[PDB]
C-alpha cells in the first residue's frame, strides 16, 4: 500500500506560497529513496535525517507542504535562511527534521502574457514563526504613520503577483516545492519506509 | 572554520581522464553533501555531480553519467570526481561546494561552502 | 468577463462635486480589485483611483489625492468615485474596471492590467 505521493507531486495546480497547502499522509509505505533518486527533482535536501534513514523509520503522520516560488528563492526553503519567502511566507524551524524537494515548473505555471495567479507576501510587521500560514490582506504600515485604509507613502498592499512568463530567466521561472515533515504521536505509527515494514 | 581544498585540474586531450579532489576540513560529523559545479566560458556555474556523504548516494547529470564517477575516501575526508572519456564540452573551471544537508541542489546559492576552482581544459 | 454597470456623468462648475457609480452583481467586487480611469481627448487612459477586493484599502493618483474618495456600499456590489474640488483639468471620459493582477505598489497599475470595462461617462468641469 504505497503512499499517495502522486496527489502532491503531480497535482495540476499548486498553492501560492503565502497560502501554502499541507497534505497529511498516513497508513502507507513511503519509498523516500525512490523519491531521492528521481531525475524529476532538481532540489532534494534532507535535514536532521537522510532518505536511507527515513526508509528504516515509522511515523504516525507525514506532512507534505506544497507551493510555487521563483527559482532564485528556492535557497530560502531551508533552516536559518532570510529573504521575503523565509521571513514572510514559509518558515522552517532551525531544528527542522525533513526534506525539501523542488523542480522547475515553467511548462506548467508560466503563460504567454503572464500567469498572475501565484502571489507572495512582500511585507510583514514581524517574521513568521515556523510553519505559520498568514493569509491576511490588511495594508502594511511600513512607518510610524497609520494608513487609515489608504495606500501611499509607507502604506503598501502586502501581496505581489509573480506573473510568470515562459521567457523569464531561470531565477524568475516558477519552481514547485514540496517540504516533507514527520510526526510521532502516542498512536499507531502507520507511515513506514520499506525496510521497517 | 569549514574549508574545502580543491586540486587535480589540468590540460588533457579529447578522450583523456582526470581526477579532481575536494578535501573537507572543519565538519564535526558526516552530515553534509558535496556538489561539483563547472563554469564553462561565458556560462553560469552548473551542477554536474552530487554526493550525500552520510548515505553515500551519488547523482550525475545525463551529459556526464557514464564518464564521471564521484566517490569519497573516509581516511582523508576527501571526495573524488573521476572524469573519463573527456570531451571539449567538459572544458570549464570546476568548483566543489558543501552544505549541511543530506542531498543535492542545482542552485549554487544553496551551498554556503566553496573551494577555489581547478581549471580543466580538453583540446588537441 | 463580468458586466460593470457605470453611471453618474455630467456637467459641473469648477469647485463642484459629482459621484460616479459602478455596480456588479454578487461577489465581483469582493473577488477582484477595481480601478477608475479617465481619458481626455487624444490622451491615454490614466489611472484615477481604486479599491482592493478586501474593501479596506483605497488608493489615488497624485493628481486627485485629497480631492477624490472611493467607497463601497455594505452589500459590496457598488463602488463610488466621490469627485470633490473639481477643476477643468478633470474633464474626461471616466471608466471603472477590475483586475486579477495583484501589485503591492498600486502606483504600478496601468489600463493594460484591467478588463470588464464599464461604459465611459463624460465628466465636464466648466470654469
Ligand atoms: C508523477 O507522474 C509520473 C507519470 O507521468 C510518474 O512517473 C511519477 O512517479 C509520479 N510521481 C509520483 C510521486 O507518483
Ligand atoms: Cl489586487
Amino acid at each position: 500500500n504505497l503512499c499517495p505521493f502522486g496527489e502532491v507531486f503531480n497535482a495540476t495546480r499548486f498553492a501560492s506560497v503565502y497560502a501554502w497547502n499541507r497534505k497529511r499522509i498516513s497508513n502507507c509505505v513511503a519509498d523516500y529513496s525512490v523519491l531521492y533518486n528521481s531525475a524529476s527533482f532538481s532540489t532534494f535536501k534532507c535535514y536532521g535525517v537522510s532518505p536511507t534513514k527515513l526508509n528504516d523509520l515509522c511515523f504516525t503522520n507525514v506532512y507534505a507542504d506544497s507551493f510555487v516560488i521563483r527559482g532564485d528563492e528556492v535557497r530560502q526553503i531551508a533552516p536559518g535562511q532570510t529573504g521575503k519567502i523565509a521571513d514572510y511566507n514559509y518558515k522552517l524551524p532551525d531544528d527542522f527534521t525533513g526534506c525539501v524537494i523542488a523542480w522547475n515548473s515553467n511548462n506548467l505555471d508560466s503563460k504567454v502574457g503572464g500567469n498572475y495567479n501565484y502571489l507572495y507576501r512582500l511585507f510583514r510587521k514581524s517574521n513568521l514563526k515556523p510553519f505559520e500560514r498568514d493569509i491576511s490582506t490588511e495594508i502594511y504600515q511600513a512607518g510610524s504613520t497609520p494608513c487609515n485604509g489608504v495606500e501611499g507613502f509607507n502604506c503598501y498592499f502586502p501581496l505581489q503577483s509573480y506573473g510568470f512568463q515562459p521567457t523569464n530567466g531561470v531565477g524568475y521561472q516558477p519552481y514547485r516545492v514540496v517540504v516533507l515533515s514527520f510526526e510521532l504521536l502516542h498512536a499507531p505509527a502507520t507511515v513506514c519506509g520499506p525496510k521497517k515494514s | 572554520q569549514v574549508q574545502l581544498v580543491e586540486s587535480g585540474g589540468g590540460l588533457v586531450q579529447p578522450g583523456g581522464s582526470l581526477r579532481l579532489s575536494c578535501a573537507a576540513s572543519g565538519f564535526t560529523n558526516d552530515f553534509y553533501s558535496i556538489a561539483w559545479f563547472r563554469q564553462a566560458p561565458g556560462k553560469e556555474r552548473e551542477g554536474v555531480s552530487w554526493l550525500s556523504v552520510s548515505d553515500n548516494t551519488p547523482t550525475y547529470v545525463d551529459s556526464v553519467k557514464d564518464r564521471f564517477t564521484i566517490s569519497r575516501h573516509n581516511a582523508n575526508n576527501t571526495v573524488y570526481l573521476q572524469m573519463n572519456m573527456l570531451k571539449p564540452e567538459d572544458t570549464a573551471i570546476y568548483y566543489c561546494a558543501a552544505g549541511r544537508f543530506a542531498g543535492r541542489d542545482t542552485w549554487p546559492s544553496s551551498y554556503d561552502y566553496w573551494g577555489q576552482g581547478t581549471q580543466v581544459t580538453v583540446s588537441s | 468577463q463580468v458586466q460593470l454597470v457605470e453611471s453618474g456623468g455630467g456637467l459641473v462648475k469648477t469647485g463642484g462635486s459629482l459621484r460616479l457609480s459602478c455596480a456588479a452583481s454578487g461577489r465581483t467586487f469582493s473577488t477582484y480589485s477595481m480601478g477608475w480611469f479617465r481619458q481626455a481627448p487624444g490622451k491615454e487612459r490614466e489611472f484615477v483611483a481604486g479599491m482592493r477586493w478586501t474593501g479596506s484599502s483605497t488608493f489615488y493618483s497624485d493628481s486627485v489625492k485629497g480631492r477624490f474618495t472611493v467607497s463601497r456600499n455594505n452589500a459590496k456590489d457598488t463602488v463610488y468615485l466621490h469627485m470633490n474640488s473639481l477643476k477643468p483639468e478633470d474633464t474626461a471620459v471616466y471608466y471603472c474596471a477590475i483586475t486579477t493582477i495583484v501589485r503591492a505598489y498600486y502606483t504600478e497599475y496601468t489600463e493594460a492590467d484591467f478588463g470588464s470595462w464599464g461604459q465611459g461617462t463624460q465628466v465636464t468641469v466648466s470654469s
